[PDB]
């Protein structure tokens, strides 16, 4: 259906009324987004039936019409940007410096933002742009408040 | 069923809302793709 570049919203009609269950992202005809979220569950654009292609439950990473396509990676140093798609509200660009997530596995950046779990698979970009990961998979940190990964899949 | 609704561009914008700390947290994943807090 729609295949416009851009970021897009996951939608229910299972449950009362119209549910958000998440973001994602639409990049080269390819919708990426968060497993949890869909789990692998095939999605529709207006009347177009978007069909799985790729998935990983560790990773939490899913792709429909076709393989991962987002490939930027965070520098370390950089300050990022949250394009953050609230259930309810528009569209927000939030900066923020990222931390660590210190893993046996090596280490990956990390997003200290609090945000309803209805924002997972929101864009994590860069300076240029760049979708450099995802939004909605961390851990709930001592304070409450949740910390995400920066969640980047993997390019052919 | 599950449906996809645009919600806008994918572009960096100046003078935006800075907000938000960087914590280093030692963490575990696991076959479910899930976070836990290691201390
Ligand atoms: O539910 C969340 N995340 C998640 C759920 C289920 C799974 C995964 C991630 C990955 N493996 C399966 C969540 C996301 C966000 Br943006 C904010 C939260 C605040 C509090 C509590 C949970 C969340």
């Amino acid at each position: 259906g729609e295949t416009t570049d851009g970021v897009y919203r996951v939608m229910t009609r299972r449950l009362l009324g119209s549910t958000q269950v998440g973001v994602g992202v639409m990049q080269e005809g390819v919708f990426h987004t968060m497993w949890h979220v869909t789990k692998g569950a095939a999605l529709r654009s207006g009347e177009g039936r978007l069909d799985p292609y790729w998935g990983d439950v560790k990773q939490d990473l899913v792709s429909y019409c076709g393989p991962w396509k987002l490939d930027a990676a965070w520098d370390g140093l950089s300050e990022v940007q949250l394009l953050a798609v609230p259930p309810g509200e528009r569209a927000k660009n939030i900066q923020t410096l990222p931390g660590i997530f210190k893993t046996k596995d090596g280490d990956i950046g990390a997003v200290a933002l609090d945000y309803p779990a209805g924002t997972s698979g929101s864009p994590i970009l860069d300076k240029c742009g760049r979708v450099i990961g995802l939004y909605g998979n961390g851990v709930v940190i001592k304070n409450g408040s949740y910390v995400s990964a920066i969640t980047q899949g993997k390019r052919e | 069923d599950m449906y996809i609704e645009r919600a806008g561009d994918i572009t960096w914008e100046k003078d935006a809302e800075v907000t938000g700390n960087s914590p280093r947290l030692d963490v575990a994943l696991d076959e479910s793709g899930d976070f836990s807090l290691v201390e």
